[PDB]
């Protein structure tokens, strides 16, 4: 939900 | 450049009721975050623009988990070791209706990866190719995948060659796995459509998110 | 020993109404009994079992003809030329229903082919690698197959480097262009089970015989 | 029919 592979390669 | 180095270093940073449907729905959630942990840590691959990473994961995690879990199982005795713990034993596959793609994946994958001893090392560059795949729909360029893959293989073949130098065909024998990971895990991805379909069998979110355009 | 010279002699020795469907139907029988002729000529395949010769024609045929005509249409501006002689080009192929399909072949083979130049030494090399497939169920003796794609695709290797010896990656490019090959292959053959099970298209005994157990 | 393919490996 909301992207969570775009947030996860976001986040360090 | 492309160290093998940094690829072993890649697969071991990302090293950790029995129902065997319900556990490989859980699983496979379950290593879609470890495998952005794994993606991100091989080389060049973070440098890649945001939308293509994207393209890839979502176009060779499959493939990318079940090398993960099949070379995993090669200490086991005939039965696969799912990422939630479960050993799922031939009998266990057969009656959760899942024999079949059980005994292609010891058969075409499992026993294979034994028999040659394939090192993690090797793994890592086999998923990292699997991971740079130029084909997927909509890399905004696709030969710069290509040029990473290249590299991939290019640092493989040469540790095949110093690790087993009296083993020649051992890197095509490597890269010849890729065809059978590529059918299996398109029946796989059936199967994890079977049992999202049917409702019956719970879907987390991560693989909710991939299983979904 | 696998001489290259054989096996390009096997691919020229078998050298030769505008409806795309009935023509796939058409080409793909017609290219089975040709298909025998060939592997005839691959060295050794003749000396296996007949039952195992059976079992690996059963279980490649379709991506052995799939990779011909991939080869064959290089040639041609954005289209495929089929054994029949028709050459089926975007808008056809679209308008008779298999425009995906018909978009990956060209993007994943026939392009991939006409970039690097894969002449016809290494196609029947390709073609003789996947004739000789260990994981072919019911084999007799597997290892004795895999020790016949063993020597293919080290006598490969060796003509690759002499023929080109400034592309050192030429050889691990080729073999990866099978796991391509292996999902398009379960693609088209998806097509022809939904052109034989409406009943609309006609389809001739050898075909009829391939897509029956 | 009659297995093809079976009889065209044989034949030679
Ligand atoms: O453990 C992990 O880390 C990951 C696991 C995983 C990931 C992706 C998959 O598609 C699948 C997946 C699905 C359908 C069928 C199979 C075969 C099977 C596996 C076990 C027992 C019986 C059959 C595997 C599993
Ligand atoms: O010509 C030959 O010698 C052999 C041909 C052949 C053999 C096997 C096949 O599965 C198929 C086959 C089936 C389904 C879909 C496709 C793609 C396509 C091809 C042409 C136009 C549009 C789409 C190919 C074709």
């Amino acid at each position: 939900k909301h992207k969570i592979l775009h947030r996860l390669l976001q986040d360090s | 450049d492309m160290p093998v180095e940094r690829i072993l270093e890649a697969e071991l940073a990302v090293e950790p009721p029995n129902d065997p449907v319900t556990n490989i729905c859980q699983a496979a959630d379950k290593q879609l975050f470890t495998l952005v942990e794994w993606a991100k840590r091989i080389p060049h691959f973070s440098e890649l623009p945001l939308d293509d990473q994207v393209i890839l994961l979502r176009a060779g995690w499959n493939e990318l988990l079940i090398a993960s879990f099949s070379h995993r199982s090669i200490a086991v005795k005939d039965g696969i070791l799912l990422a939630t713990g479960l050993h799922v034993h031939r009998n266990s596959a057969h009656s959760a209706g899942v024999g079949a793609i059980f005994d292609r994946v010891l058969t075409e994958l499992v026993s294979k990866m034994r028999d040659m001893q394939m090192d993690k090392t090797e793994l890592g560059c086999l998923r990292a190719i699997v991971l740079f795949n130029p084909d997927s729909k909509g890399l905004s360029n696709p030969a710069e995948v290509e040029a990473l893959r290249e590299k991939v293989y290019a640092s493989l073949e040469a540790y095949c060659k110093h690790k087993y130098p009296e083993q020649p065909g051992r890197f095509a024998k490597l890269l010849l796995r890729l065809p059978a990971l590529r059918s299996i895990g398109l029946k796989c991805l059936e199967h994890l459509f079977f049992f999202k379909l049917i409702g019956d069998t719970p879907i987390d979110t991560f693989l909710m998110e991939m299983l979904e355009a």
